[PDB]
RNA sequence: GGUGAAAUUCUUGGAUUUAUUGAAGACUAACUACUGCGAAAGCAUUUGCCAAGGACGUUUUCAUUAAUCAAGAACGAAAGUUAGGGGAUCGAAGAUGAUCAGAUACCGUCGUAGUCUUAACCAUAAACUAUGCCGACUAGGGAUCGGGUGGUGUUUUUUUAAUGACCCACUCGGCACCUUACGAGAAAUCAAAGUCUUUGGGUUCUGGGGGGAGUAUGGUCGCAAGGCUGAAACUUAAAGGAAUUG
């Protein structure tokens, strides 16, 4: 039967959405169906921050961040514990944790 | 068996039958 | 032959598949105010003194 | 009435030379024997004299064109980019 | 990995840093600082004449370190070497650009990104391709959560951005353009012209790239480095 | 007071490259990879290999005369992963602790404006 | 289809070239009958890397 | 270099990597959303040109010109076909390196056709919302897109106008969404799948247990691949749908 009212994607009024590639396996997946996350992270991984702050030529340094928009297919998103299988009731939960 | 490959197999069969009938015709 | 003594101040938890490895956070005895995270094989408490054969390393997990 | 179904002008070739070659010469012979609009006198009087020579019966002008059409697409786009570069050389 | 080389050579010793010399690189006069580092080439032998090998070098340096302050920390300046006179070789402007972290922090969603670019020639015969970026912003008191533009506002904004860029670069030389780009007056002129179209935050001018330089004109280059 | 090179850490998977160049980037100093210090393709990309590479490039640039570095961290990019490998922060922290001076960390991973095509096919890398 | 007095390819109880039809550039007149100084031969698949 | 691990492969002729350029073709990232347009397939750089279209507004005009439609006609992803161009990537086939008992599969490295374009064809798809179109009525709730109306509302200009961007209230037309079940349904679920034994608003198409079988044959279209139309013999008591506990 029909599992999801949205068919597992976000396509109401298009007919076609150009696909992207999974960042883990290069599977072609429509852009609306993917499991888009946003990895915003400091570059120093929070353990060398003191060493770089004391080894910097400048005080007051910003220590910038790296930003990536990660696109996952369903299989890789499930296998990498990004999303997991939810109950039939809490499948409808739309809000992020 | 899967319906797509059943369709492919009977299409190859139809092609082979076409050629063995065109042998006489 | 340099080795670095480090006093464990906080035990985190067991690691590895079979639980025979413990994450610890050690504070260096000399050159204090320096903290690092290591893996320990045997039974460890806090306030123990480890002898790191090399200090320039930090572990994450053991799958 | 319609005498032939699909061979058209290539009915003069009969059964010879193959259908896939007769199709190409059909598509090209229609073009080289068609009449075209004269860009000077405005009439449908341009006819091919020889390969590349297209002359108007009314105004007696003679244009150099394609071998089977009065103007090829390559010549059209070359005229367009030449016009654009001429418009660009002042600006 | 250290021993897996099956053959080192298809067929079958001196340190090269004793062979090299240092060289101090100078920025043009449109900067409060000049000494932006040092560079290395081999010794100027009779067959190489190391000045020519060192001529075509492009060195990137941050505008914060060029201007002392830290508010220019997200802008980079490429300086192309053009002349060498005795160990304190002088450079010239080759292109501005932002950093990836700044651009990535600027671009967020539920707002509209507006880019424009012009390919315009300046007074002293340089051909510069200037890029400008802008972002829609929520007004104060706005309760709807995206604040997108309506794609004709975008076209008008891009038109006025392009004509302002051409007007500000024409009649200006290259050094005049750098002394315009440093204090960021183009951004305030753009927001002054576009405030009657959209609120329109983040009016940064992105990279500018040289496409065609005129001939060298060492007098005009030495007019900077005094 | 400080003399600067640039660091140019390309920390991919399967390897990590650390090599200091001049501010112009034309003169190369101390190219050491992760696989030049270990005996396995596995630990070519290990954080230990990265810090050893950072250690001996630090020694070489210190005996050359370079005191500080401008750091350019780089993933594979293009159509590929665009995320930094495991050896990036290791090499960075190692050449920070070695005694070099740091300034102006930035990322130079090549990101495409609508790249050609990722490898693997539309069904992906099936394993 | 000629006789061996007329062409290098002539003769034989079957119509066949015999030796390779690719001829050296340093060949002489009377020998250059075939593909002169062919860098490659056969059907041209893919782009020629022009 | 690659992988779970490797190997094939490239490397003192300098590989990998760094910098400066240059060429080629492809693509249009991030912005990008339970957002928009389009009859559908589909469509994401800028600018210019060409014609088109919906909604809204209207105290403009015609006057029933309309709805659905056998036949018939236009368009119709990808793949494929013909002939030129282009041919950077990726890559059916193929070749190799692994794995495996085997592995002409999955993984790795090359790599042809193709992938792009022009002129023609082909007429299919899980071409899906698996839900025909037109029309009326029937529960609440808020949000959003486009247009419009009003508000001494906020901000900007030239403090101040008009704009524009917001805010509030309303309205028309959309893509949808949330909650309930008066109702419906075999249930899953549905504001349509409701107003259907209290069975009739108009109309088109399709199905009659499962296989055999979308097969054979005969037509017709197509260069071909194939498409459309389309049985029977024989065989069988079950196949099948939605949910329940294991
Ligand atoms: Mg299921
Ligand atoms: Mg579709
Ligand atoms: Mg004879
Ligand atoms: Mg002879
Ligand atoms: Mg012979
Ligand atoms: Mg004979
Ligand atoms: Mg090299
Ligand atoms: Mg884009
Ligand atoms: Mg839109
Ligand atoms: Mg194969
Ligand atoms: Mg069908
Ligand atoms: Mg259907
Ligand atoms: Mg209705
Ligand atoms: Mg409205
Ligand atoms: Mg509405
Ligand atoms: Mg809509
Ligand atoms: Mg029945
Ligand atoms: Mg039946
Ligand atoms: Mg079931
Ligand atoms: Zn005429």
């Amino acid at each position: 039967p029909k599992k999801r009212a949205s068919n597992g994607r976000n396509k109401k009024g298009r007919g076609h959405v150009k696909p992207v590639r999974c960042v883990n396996c290069s599977k072609s997946i429509p852009k609306d169906k993917a499991i888009k996350r946003m990895a915003i992270r400091n570059i120093v991984e929070a353990a060398a921050v003191r060493d770089l702050s004391e080894a910097s030529v400048y005080p007051e340094y910003a220590l910038p961040k790296t930003y990536n928009k990660l696109h996952y297919c369903v299989s890789c998103a499930i296998h990498a514990r990004i999303v997991r299988v939810r109950s039939r009731e809490d499948r409808k939960n739309r809000a992020p944790p | 068996m899967r319906a797509k490959w059943r369709k492919k197999r009977t299409r190859r069969l139809k092609r082979k039958r076409r050629k063995v009938r065109a042998r006489s015709k | 032959t340099p080795v670095t003594l480090a006093k464990v101040i906080k035990v985190l938890g067991r690691t590895g598949s079979r639980g025979g490895v413990t994450q610890v956070r050690v504070e260096f005895l000399e050159d204090t105010s320096r903290t690092i995270v290591r893996n320990v094989k045997g039974p460890v408490r806090e306030n123990d003194i480890l002898v790191l054969m090399e200090s320039e390393r930090e572990a994450r997990r053991l799958r | 009435a319609k005498r032939t179904k699909k061979v058209g002008i290539t009915g003069k070739y009969g059964v010879r030379y193959g259908s896939s070659l007769r199709r190409q010469v059909k598509k090209l012979e229609i073009q080289q024997h068609a009449r075209y609009d004269c860009s000077f006198c405005g009439k449908k009087t341009v006819k091919r004299g020889a390969a590349g020579i297209w002359t108007c019966s009314c105004c007696k002008k003679t244009v150099a064109g394609g071998a089977y059409t009065v103007s090829t697409a390559a010549a059209a786009t070359v005229r367009s980019t030449i016009r654009r570069l001429r418009e660009m050389v002042e600006a | 990995a250290v021993g897996k080389n099956k053959r080192l050579s298809k067929g079958k010793v001196v340190d090269p840093f004793t062979r090299k010399e240092w060289f101090d690189i100078k920025a043009p006069s449109t900067f409060e600082n000049r000494n932006v580092g040092k560079t290395l080439v081999n010794k100027s032998t009779g067959l190489k004449s190391a000045s020519d090998a060192l001529k075509g070098r492009v060195v990137e340096v941050c505008l914060a370190d060029l201007q002392g302050s830290e508010d220019h920390s997200f802008r980079k300046i490429k300086l192309r070497v053009d002349e060498v006179q005795g160990k304190n070789l002088l450079t010239n402007f080759h292109g501005m650009d932002f950093t990836t972290d700044k651009l990535r922090s600027m671009v967020r969603k539920w707002q509209t990104l507006i880019e424009a670019n012009v390919t315009v020639k300046t007074s002293d015969d340089y051909v510069l391709r200037i890029f400008a970026i802008a972002f829609t912003r929520k007004q104060a008191n706005q309760v709807k959560r995206h604040s997108y533009a309506q794609s004709s506002h975008i076209r008008a904004i891009r038109k006025v951005i392009s004509e302002i860029l051409t007007k500000e670069v024409q009649g200006s030389t290259l050094a005049q353009l750098t002394s315009k780009l440093i204090p960021e007056v183009i951004n305030k002129e753009i927001e002054n012209a576009t405030k009657d179209i959209f609120p329109l935050q983040n009016i940064h001018v992105r990279k500018v790239k040289l496409l065609k330089q005129p001939k060298f004109d060492v007098g005009a280059l030495m007019a900077l480095h005094g | 007071s400080q003399v600067f090179g640039v660091a140019r850490i390309y920390a991919s998977f399967n390897d990590t490259f650390v090599h200091v160049t001049d501010l112009s980037g034309k003169e190369t100093i101390a190219r050491v990879t992760g696989g030049m210090k270990v005996k396995a393709d596995r630990d070519e990309s290990s954080p230990y290999a990265a810090m050893l590479a950072a250690q001996d490039v630090a020694a070489k640039c210190k005996e050359v005369g370079i005191t500080a570095v401008h750091v350019k961290i780089r993933a594979t990019g293009g159509t590929r992963t665009k995320t930094p490998g495991p050896g990036g922060q290791a090499a960075l922290r190692a050449l920070a602790r070695s005694g070099l001076r740091i300034g102006r960390i930035e990322d130079v991973t090549p990101v495409p404006s609508d790249s050609t095509r990722k490898k693997g096919g539309r069904r992906g890398r099936r394993l | 289809a000629m006789n061996p007095v007329d062409h290098p390819h002539g003769g034989g109880n079957h119509q066949h070239i015999g030796k390779a039809s690719t001829i050296s550039r340093g060949a002489v007149s009377g020998q250059k009958a075939g593909l002169i100084a062919a860098r490659r031969t056969g059907l041209l698949r893919g782009s020629q890397k022009t």
